[PDB]
């Protein structure tokens, strides 16, 4: 195969899109407990 | 219509020159050319006075400038042109009417039955022939209708009121690129492909194979100018072809490798940039040729680059 | 049998769902045809036409060469041992195969992935579909060997636009795939690296409609335009310098131009013309300027007449001379029986185009089953 | 040719009703009050009319020349707090003696209505089976569906069909004439029907071998 | 502005264009022609969709 | 070559950047793996695009009915304009925005409907069975592929690198790409231009 | 059903035997068949460039450097690391020691940074 | 030889069902190469190449999706020239498609050629 291997010898065409980079930043041990995160979700996030 | 008139004339000028060269063998080519000019004037006069139908109906009385046998030859030659034209058109119509889909499904049923070989070919040709016959009856009726409508309209509106050819027209896959913006797009695509080092070397086919087989057999001190001009006449090298020869000669012979680059140091088709100067000074700093380093610096500073 | 095992390996057959492909497998002589190869291909193509269970057929070459032409060294040795029947049987078989390809009743597809010379284009270029790769090279160096562009090459070269057929046949100028598809010889173009895609997309079509086959080939093909260095851009020079009657007008007008305004293209055309045998040039020019107005069978008939005259040594030994000096001695300096071109008159070039069937010998005329095939090309 | 125009007039009435319904639904958003209520009632009446028209396009059709046979009628029961709820299921097959075969299964409350429902749906799942010279299969075939293993063998032209009730009825309706068969394992009738349809479709014809391998497949007596 | 433009173009250069392979930028082929090259059919007198900015 | 320019237009649309961990049936379209992505081959994207566009255009001579299904809010207007141009006066905005939510809207297209309230608006089924279904569902919110496979209808849809085998095997015309806004516009533009060019050949 | 084959072949086999009526889409599917592509051995090759090791440190070198994507540019204008790697590939291309090539690329990158800075200073001067 | 022969044949079938393109077999044998040559002649594999056959062999085979099952017998089975057809009618599952490959004094043949040559031997296996 020819053309894609040509165009790899060009500018930076392997750039992550905004959605994928935003999910990477969304992801970046264990978690908060249920009785703690439920208290946070009971106080806040009602807006 | 322009095609068949031009092809009638093109066949006619081919055959009547050979008939005149024998009818009047003492006549030289200039008198033949004059007679051909007069005959081609009067045959198009014949077809404007009465069309192609009069040319195949009955021989008329000739003019006084030529004898009767010359007009007899003109008649026979025109008829043998007419038969050739009609035969070529009949064969090209049978060509598509063989593979028209109705005949295709008839032959498909025949092959599923078991009729195979010469009988299948014979029946296919008969069915194509019947398709051609029905098409020609339909076109006869269509032309009669068209002519009657034209003459009816003409009577009503009268009663109501008071050699050389050459051209390229690019067409690929049934798509026309005949506009000059397409050749401009092609130019601006090919130059960028050249620029980005994405062009490929030409295949080394035929005589050029033994030339590089000789270039890998070149000796120390041999002047490669004659073989280099021979190769530049054969394969018309660009920058990519040049560097491909350079890179294959790097494995072919190292002393012949050092000869060629030196020889080329100034060619525009090589597109000598700064990288070639740097590689050629570093390889001779490696190979310990200080005078050759001075020579390449001289031919570098000659072009105003310091 | 047990005697045919070499020819079975020389012409390999590949089977697909509804198609059969003949593959030329001669790496020693670069796919140069022989009489067994042409006879086997004729039998295979006749059976594939006769079979209703096969929808289209294909022709491929293996290696870096599609077909370099025919075997002339075997004909040279056969002439040197005295007889001519082997050459006669070879020529009639090859021209019959070309006629069958030109009047073939099914789609035929010819792949060109390399060099093509001589009858290697005559066996393919009358086909219904021609696919050219980037490595494809098409050339006609018969005038350097002393022969004429036989095997129907006087048909598709004569039907090129302009005087390009005269230019290519006389000068032996090579062509590219883009130039072939510009001239109209090649129907489709595709790269070398993308060949396995197209060669199996065609492999698993279960259709017989030429529109479907053409659209599949176009969809899997490539999009190209000729460059500024293409031959067709100089078609006005081709018309201006190759449009006269005799070869002497052409060479003298070109010499006058190259002397006056020093155009390098006329110099390279001079170098191309001067190598060839001077008897063959008039034969080839008369052949193209006659076969522009004749059909495929008539072109094959007078090509066979020229061939059977030129292998009998009626007036010259240019054929054997060029073959021996370009294949056997390899000195690259052959000496022709007319050492110049002006001494060649109308008599000996009429002796090439002569109706030798009038000499009461039917075996000197090519036979063709024209009533049974009912030809249409 | 009256079927086509009978469908066409229903199509035109449906298109007109759709346009009127769209026109009223466009105005319901901006209309408030008793005018909105009367538009709601008019829309409901139009919906009733369009439901009545679209019910009429459901005319089931059978095909002439086809034969339909009953393979199985069972009485199945469901337990509720008031007793046993008993229903009926029927399994039916159909075929035209020329290679087309189909089957259906249906459940109703009565033994006649179960057969009627399966008779309606018998023509919607139809397969085509390839035969060799219109009397036998191309080669022997063995296949299994769950625990029902089925073997079929071809036979010469004056042998006859050697099969049980379900397999014999299915092959007779498909159009076979000289086949020997054997059912090994469980002999559930519904699984037997499914295993027969698996075997009859797993058979490779000589044309299929020809297409798969690109060679020529020749009968041996034509050699 | 003449003094502004040349000095605004020295935050550019050492390869002002770059994009060694940007065929649309280097050439001038239009989106109608590109859509004509796709699908292998001529598109004259053919009104398709409004522009994406619209 | 012009082909290298067409391919970079496809690359400019952003349709060559898939997601990680492609399935087994997608490595025949894939090219490599870089920066946590599967790179789709633009050559095969173009070939699949040409096949799909040719089929959609070739339906016009046979006078077929094409059904569009879109489940993404990002491509509302492009699919709306494409469906308005192709389907013509027989276009229903309520149906084209709400009917794909109903389960069994094709296998049961003759079931009765009832008017209740403002609701999500009332829409019946199609009177005529469609001949082709063009899908823009990547989150697989609707059962349209399953119903079309049950009812033997060709499906033109754009396939992700993480498509299941069960959904993939029922798709007749796969177009391997990432459905960005530019590529969705380009796809719909090719479809609309091909269909109207076919329509003009019959004088309409 | 229990037939084998894909949509076109199954439908063709069904309509040949007079089981079903011919659907409308059959002719369009025959005129434009679906695409096919050859077998792939299930293996995806990780695409790599020769400039990759020089790109690596380039985030340590000139520490963090340019970013031309948040600054949504185009997928053709190189990104600092790419131009630095191209220079050192063609630099080292000519023999030149590896570390010396890194030094002479580092010096020209920093001279470019000074040139950019004085361009911004003259921007503020004519602002 | 029987263990490695059945090993390579089951590798071939297992990789056919996954829709792959090439397989690699190691260890190899001359009997295995001749068996693969018979498969190539009958059109069940496209090509096969043998690498380093006298020190450490490896065989690369290219597949196309045409073979259903390959077996190699794990026991001794004699056959005469006049028992070949009756044995073939009971060995192949379909009794029509498939070839039984036996080894003979004349070489490693299939069952149709050995009838013509009138020579029997040991049954190696079959493919269909
Ligand atoms: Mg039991």
């Amino acid at each position: 195969m020819h053309y894609m291997g040509l165009f790899s010898k060009a500018g930076n065409i392997f750039r992550q899109p905004r959605a994928m980079q935003a999910s990477n930043a969304m992801l970046q041990s264990k978690i908060f407990v249920g009785g703690l995160s439920p208290s946070t979700d009971v106080e806040l996030l009602k807006e | 219509e322009d095609g068949t008139t031009n092809e009638f004339l093109s066949r006619f000028v081919w055959i009547m020159r050979g008939k005149v060269s024998e009818a009047y063998p003492d006549c030289d080519k200039k008198m033949i050319d004059g007679m051909l000019l007069l005959i081609v004037e009067k045959v198009v006069e014949e077809i404007e006075r009465g069309g192609f139908n009069k040319v195949g109906s009955a021989p008329p009385s000739p003019s006084s400038e030529f004898s009767d046998d010359l007009w007899a030859t003109i008649w026979e030659v025109s008829n043998t042109v007419l038969k050739d034209m009609e035969k070529e058109r009949k064969k090209e119509k049978m060509k598509q009417y063989v593979q028209s889909p109705e005949v295709m499904e008839m032959c498909r049923f025949a092959g599923e039955i078991g009729i195979r070989g010469d009988l299948l070919r014979e029946l296919r040709f008969k069915w194509a022939r019947e398709k051609m016959d029905d098409a020609e009856f339909y076109e006869s009726l269509e032309q009669q209708r068209d002519l009657d409508n034209s003459i009816r309209e003409s009577e009503t509106v009268d009663g109501e009121v008071e050699k050389r050819k050459g051209k390229l027209k690019y067409k690929i896959y049934g798509l026309e690129l005949s506009d000059p913006k397409w050749v401009e797009m092609a130019d601006k695509i090919h130059e960028a492909e050249e620029e980005a080092d994405w062009r490929e070397p030409k295949p080394v086919t035929g005589k050029c194979k033994l030339v590089m087989e000789k270039l890998e057999s070149l000796q120390e001190g041999d002047d490669p100018s004659g073989l280099l001009a021979e190769w530049a006449e054969l394969l018309e090298p660009n920058r990519v072809d040049w560097i491909a020869l350079i890179n294959q000669l790097r494995e072919g012979n190292t002393h012949a490798y050092l000869k060629v680059a030196e020889g080329v140091l100034d060619e525009k088709s090589f597109n000598a940039s700064i990288s070639d100067y740097s590689k050629l000074i570093h390889i001779h700093a490696k190979e310990n040729h200080i005078e050759d380093v001075e020579r390449i610096l001289k031919k570098m500073s000659q072009n105003g680059i310091f | 049998s047990a005697s045919d095992a070499d020819v079975q390996d020389q012409v390999s057959v590949e089977g697909k769902a509804k198609s059969r492909a003949a593959i030329l497998d001669r790496p020693s002589s670069l796919n140069a045809l022989s009489a067994p190869m042409v006879g086997r291909l004729k039998r295979l193509y006749e059976s594939w036409e006769e079979n209703p269970a096969i929808s289209f057929v294909l022709m491929k070459g293996s290696g870096k060469t599609f077909c370099s032409g025919a075997d002339v060294l075997p004909l040279y040795h056969s002439i040197n041992e005295g007889n001519t029947e082997e050459c006669k049987h070879f020529f009639g078989s090859l021209y019959n195969f070309v006629y069958l390809q030109g009047t073939y009743l099914k789609p035929n597809i010819a792949i060109m992935d390399g060099v093509t010379m001589g009858c290697g284009g005559g066996i393919s270029i009358p086909g219904m579909f021609r696919v050219a790769t980037d490595k494809t090279v098409l050339a006609h160096p018969e005038v350097q060997i002393g022969f004429h562009p036989d095997a129907g090459a006087s048909y598709y070269l004569s039907r090129l636009p302009g005087y390009l057929g005269e230019y290519l046949a006389l000068t032996g100028q090579k062509l590219d795939g883009v130039e072939m598809i510009a001239c109209g010889l090649a129907t489709h173009f595709c790269l070398h690296s993308r060949l396995g895609m197209v060669e199996e997309r065609i492999g698993k079509l279960l259709t017989d409609d030429p529109t479907v086959i053409e659209a599949s080939l176009a969809q899997y093909s490539d999009l190209v335009y000729p460059d500024n260095t293409s031959v067709l851009h100089k078609i006005e020079m081709i018309d201006r310098y190759f449009g006269l009657d005799t070869v002497e007008e052409i060479i003298e007008a070109m010499e006058n131009e190259v002397a006056d305004s020093g155009n390098e293209w006329c110099k390279k055309t001079l170098k191309q013309v001067k190598e060839a045998s001077p008897l063959s040039l008039k034969i080839t020019l008369q052949s193209i300027r006659e076969g522009r107005f004749q059909t495929l069978d008539q072109c094959l008939t007078r090509e066979y007449r020229i061939s059977l005259c030129g292998v009998s040594k009626t007036v010259s030994g240019d054929f054997c001379e060029g073959i021996r000096a370009r294949l056997v001695d390899k000195d690259f300096a052959p000496k022709w029986d007319p050492p110049r071109l002006e001494d060649v008159s109308k008599d000996m070039v009429d002796c090439y185009f002569s109706p030798a069937t009038d000499a009461d010998d039917s075996e000197s005329e090519l036979k063709l089953p024209t009533a049974q095939r009912e030809p249409y090309f | 040719d009256d079927m086509k125009e009978r469908d066409d007039i229903l199509l035109e009435k449906l298109n007109a009703i759709d346009k009127k319904l769209e026109s009223k639904l466009s105005e319901l958003d901006h209309t408030f009050g008793k005018k909105g209520k009367r538009l709601e009632e008019e829309i409901r009446d139009l919906a009733e009319e369009r439901n009545a028209l679209t019910e009429k396009k459901r005319q089931p059709l059978y095909r002439k020349g086809y034969d339909v046979h009953v393979i199985d009628v069972k009485k199945v029961a469901k337990v509720t707090k008031g007793g046993r709820v008993e229903r009926y299921t029927a399994l039916m097959v159909c075929g035209n003696y020329e290679g087309v075969i189909g089957y259906a299964k249906a459940k109703a409350e009565t033994g006649q209505s179960a057969m009627q429902k399966a008779y309606e749906k018998c023509f919607q799942n139809l397969h085509y089976i390839e035969r060799h010279e219109e009397h036998t299969i191309a080669h022997a075939i063995q296949t299994s569906y769950k625990k029902t293993k089925l073997y079929l063998w071809p036979a010469p032209t004056t042998t006859g069909m050697k099969a049980g009730r379900v397999v014999k009825t299915m092959l007779l309706l498909a159009g076979f004439k000289n086949i020997k068969s054997k059912v090994i394992g469980s002999r559930n009738s519904y699984n037997t029907v499914k295993a027969v349809l698996k075997a009859l479709n797993a058979v490779e014809t000589p044309k299929d071998v020809q297409e798969k391998f690109g060679r020529t497949v020749v009968e041996k007596y034509l050699l | 502005l003449f003094e502004k433009e040349e000095k605004e173009l020295t935050e550019v250069i050492k390869g002002p264009d770059r994009a060694f392979g940007d065929l649309i930028a280097k050439s001038g082929i239009t989106d109608e022609m590109l859509d004509s090259l796709i699908a292998l059919k001529d598109f004259q007198g053919v009104q398709g969709l409004p522009p994406l900015t619209e | 070559t012009l082909h290298g320019a067409v391919i970079q237009k496809l690359l400019n649309t952003g349709s060559h950047l898939g997601r990680r961990a492609a399935e087994h049936h997608f490595k025949q379209y894939a090219y490599g793996t870089r920066n946590g992505m599967t790179i789709i081959d633009s050559d095969k994207t173009l070939i699949c695009l040409r096949s799909a566009a040719s089929f959609v255009a070739n339906l016009a001579s046979a006078r077929g009915n094409i059904f569009f299904v879109n489940t993404n809010p990002l491509f509302d207007e492009i699919v709306e304009l494409t469906s308005r141009r192709i389907q013509g006066d027989a276009y229903n905005h309520n149906r084209s925005t709400n009917l794909w939510k109903m389960g069994g809207f094709l296998t049961n297209s003759y079931s009765p409907k009832k008017f209740r309230s403002r609701h999500k608006k009332l829409c019946f089924g199609p009177t005529t069975m469609p001949d082709c279904v063009v899908v823009f569902d990547a989150e697989r919110k609707s059962s349209v592929v399953l119903e079309a496979a049950k009812l033997q209808i060709p499906v033109v849809a754009i396939v992700d690198p993480n498509v299941p085998l069960e959904f993939f095997e029922k798709i007749t015309y796969p177009v391997p790409a990432r459905d960005s806004v530019k590529f969705v516009y380009l796809f719909c533009n090719v479809i609309t231009k091909c269909f109207v060019a076919e329509q003009m050949k019959m004088g309409i | 059903s229990w037939m084998k084959g894909d949509l076109l072949s199954k439908t063709r086999r069904l309509v040949g035997g007079l089981a079903t009526r011919e659907p409308v889409w059959l002719k369009a599917m025959e005129a434009s068949p679906p695409p096919v592509f050859p077998r792939s051995n299930g293996n995806l090759k990780k695409i790599v460039l020769p400039e990759d090791p020089y790109v690596r440190r380039f985030a340590r070198k000139h520490p963090e450097a340019k970013l031309v994507e948040p600054n949504k540019v185009s997928a053709f204008i190189p990104d600092p690391a790419r131009v630095y790697g191209c220079r050192v590939l063609e630099l080292t291309k000519n023999g030149i020691s590896e570390d010396d090539a890194m030094s002479v690329a580092n010096m020209e990158y920093l001279a470019e940074r000074k040139e950019k800075k004085k361009a911004y200073k003259r921007l503020k001067e004519l602002a | 030889g029987r263990r490695i022969l059945n090993d390579a044949l089951r590798t071939i079938v297992n990789a056919e069902r996954r829709g792959k393109a090439s397989v690699e077999l190691k260890p190899i044998s001359t009997v295995m190469s001749s068996f693969l040559r018979i498969m190539k002649e009958k059109g069940y594999i496209k090509n096969f190449q043998v690498h380093d056959p006298h020190r450490v062999g490896r065989i690369t085979v290219d597949l196309q999706g045409r073979v259903n099952d390959c077996k190699a017998l794990t026991y001794r089975q004699d056959v005469k020239a006049k028992e070949i057809e009756e044995y073939t009618e009971r060995t192949l599952p379909t009794r029509q498609w498939g070839y039984v490959v036996v080894t003979t004094p004349d070489g490693i043949l299939d069952h149709e050629e050995a009838i013509k040559r009138n020579v029997g031997g040991q049954v190696l296996g079959f493919f269909y």
